[PDB]
């Protein structure tokens, strides 16, 4: 099964294993039973070359897992700037909401990835997006005490 | 004798939604002490894959004055049987409703995917619950609280390594 | 079956000395599972400089020593009225079956990595307040005029670098096992 | 009884971490009904872990057993220090349960028990110990069961120390 | 007893709960059986507004637990500078000595809180006070290797 | 003898000359081939390293794996000890049983001032190991900007 191998190679950060498998007709849109696709795996582990090979082979750039989480949520939450940029170039959705209303900007703010926060805002990220508890990225900057963050949010 | 979930249960407990995880828990009675081994694997929901800013989960198992599960609410009684007060945590040592008593807690690190770079703390609390008003009381309880505050494990599946502990038995 | 447990009871009165007489409750339960003892232990200070933790105190220890029949050496450091077989007198069981195996954990001048079991426990059962517990089996070797012992179990708590002043030294519970002498 | 299967409390060098008989593994399995209670430590006696040399930051030992729970030959654990206490009982009663820890599922979380142990018994010198149950992969003689120990202290520079660990206790579900 | 609830709210940093409780008649000078008072709890966890509420309500700024430890020892040791300033403003004894002769200056020095060492010295902290081994805050600086502190104390 | 080995490890700068005064042998070794100078170089006790060398400790003593005190000092980041070893004529290019050199260890563990000193003192940038890796393969390996730069 080429899908399982492609999921595993993207997760392991095996750049070439990925290229070999794509070469051999592996489906860039395979998914595991949680709905993670190879591009979620590559975005989460932070392997830029793998992210690019997948998007060139038609990987659904806003694929959602079973909780609504997209590859751009993962790269913004875990701090992978250059992956965040490439994803955006391919149509990544800055305002995607996961199952409790959380957005890539909310995660990048929560974990303190400020350059990512700037990049998302310049691409139209909605600052007033609230999770299902009513909390926005500005409420995060107050709760987590991040002054640079609160400043950036205006 | 052994009281357990079997070695490989089907989804049998609720961390956030019905049957959203498999808890493998084995209690073997060694006279005055229970020897136990535990692990958990989320199968659906917000811990499979870990999503948003979720950094904790918990499960509280309650038992009545005869050591029998209070109901099918939180751990499924079909995966819970002998292979029961003799397996309950000793109330003199772990006094009911006093889970904030240091000695009623056993705390240790377990590891996501069995990977030593992905720690998760597991706090087990014995008899830590207090029920009031109309709430049916439990006589005994065993709580598991997993916490990985400050670690960003989004996209991982919440699946832990296995861990052993023991505690004094009520009888 | 009560002869297969040697313990402080599940809820002892002040029964051991960390710095002053009866200044702590040590809960320690040894259950004999054939060739291994399965143990659970915790400690709570009740008065003195660990209740509350004061000054720069960052460690405590207790050494329990036993004679050649596995009987506590004296009512020095752990109180013999909270140390006995479950529901038992001294003639209900054999305490050498609970002692740390001397061939695994020798009585000698040397230091032995395998005679230690080391792990973190937590003050108030709180994961953010770790304290290291080093358990050492038979790690004493009495010389000069010190009264000799045949076996020992020592508990050394150390939280170097953490400032827990104003906390009560009260630990979570911890399980370990070791090879029995008989 | 026939309820202990062990290396004895004090084995001679009995295992290979990198070269023949370069370490002493002390490993005691005591059957407590459906669970095995175990205690393990290891000490290197020669070679690149005594003293620790170069950039060595890990060691491992895999013990494989056949369908009757008997140690495979050509095992990196010497069968002379591996036997019931004195007597021969049933080794399958000591094997890790294949429903709980399926064969070659070594990367499954639940088939691993992971905790820190300490070089020389010294709290400032942690080493991670990962125990994997039934994780082996032969495609070699086939094994039916295995118990692996992987020590890893990545990022710690312990050059010049002797690899000798504190003792550690764990348990697992027995096959029968 | 309101006292126990006050001791618990101070320790859990329940700013609001503490005000409700003071509103309702909670005794600011309640103590547990180790001699800890709510002001000890608040100085230790670091909650300034609770320290102020209690002091406005008559909390004894010089209360000692059974080891002779005062709230100023706790704030100076644990590094809470604004609490150390407020306790001193209400008349905290700068050189209070615990059961083994330890002062707030000695603990602030041992745990390397240099700003607090400087505030204590301006209120008359005594560099000569020795621990049970005969060592002063200065000897401890020398030991610890803290050169900045050794110059402040010399 | 063994007293010396123990005092050098334990850092008892005092004991060491106490023991030297009595003719304790600066080149004593335990059964792993470790000398007092290996213990002192490893724990970083400069004074002890100097007393031993002044008393004719062998600067190039190897343990059973070919590790010399200079490997230990370079690997563990003891700059002054690396300087005093080289002054006493430690082999800057010593290879252990797998070909690893002091420069290789200093690089691996990111001790850049020591990497600079070893180079000045003629450490071969090109010594390889097991995989045939060298200090340079380590730099772009461990993703180390400044070390890539210093290897010039």
């Amino acid at each position: 099964d080429l899908g399982k191998k492609l999921l595993e190679a993207a997760r392991a950060g095996q750049d070439d294993e990925v290229r070999i498998l794509m070469a051999n007709g592996a489906d860039a849109n395979a998914y595991d039973h949680y709905g993670r696709t190879p591009l979620h795996m590559a975005a989460a582990v932070g392997h830029l070359e793998i992210v690019e090979v997948l998007l060139r082979n038609g990987a659904d750039v806003n694929a959602v897992d079973t909780n609504g989480t997209t590859p751009l949520h993962l790269a913004a939450s875990l701090g992978h700037l250059e992956i965040v940029e490439v994803l955006l170039k391919y149509g990544a959705d800055v305002n995607a909401k996961d199952a409790t209303g959380i957005t890539p900007l909310y995660l990048a703010a929560y974990w303190g990835h400020l350059e990512i926060v700037e990049v998302l805002l310049k691409h139209g990220a909605d600052v007033n997006a609230q999770d299902k508890f009513g909390k926005t990225a500005f409420d995060i900057s107050i709760d987590i005490g991040n002054e640079d963050l609160a400043e950036i949010l205006q | 004798l052994t009281l357990w979930t079997t070695p490989a249960p089907s989804p049998n407990c609720r961390l956030n939604a019905e049957k959203d995880a498999k808890l493998t828990l084995v209690l073997t009675k060694c006279g005055s002490q229970i020897l136990a081994t535990v692990s958990v694997l989320a199968v659906k929901g917000s811990l499979a894959p870990i999503s948003g800013t979720v950094q904790s989960a918990h499960l509280i198992i309650r038992f009545d004055e005869n050591g029998v599960l209070l109901n099918n609410s939180f751990l499924d009684p079909e995966y819970w049987n002998f292979r029961a007060v003799g397996f309950m945590p000793n109330l003199s040592a772990y006094p009911k409703s006093h889970g904030k008593t240091a000695k009623s807690n056993i705390v240790s690190q377990v590891y996501l995917n069995g990977d030593k770079t992905k720690p998760v703390t597991l706090t087990i609390t014995l008899n830590g619950t207090q029920e009031t008003g109309d709430t049916t009381p439990s006589a005994y309880s065993m709580s598991f609280s997993w916490d990985w505050s400050g670690h960003n494990y989004i996209n991982e599946i919440f699946a832990t390594s296995s861990y052993t502990f023991s505690y004094i038995a009520q009888e």
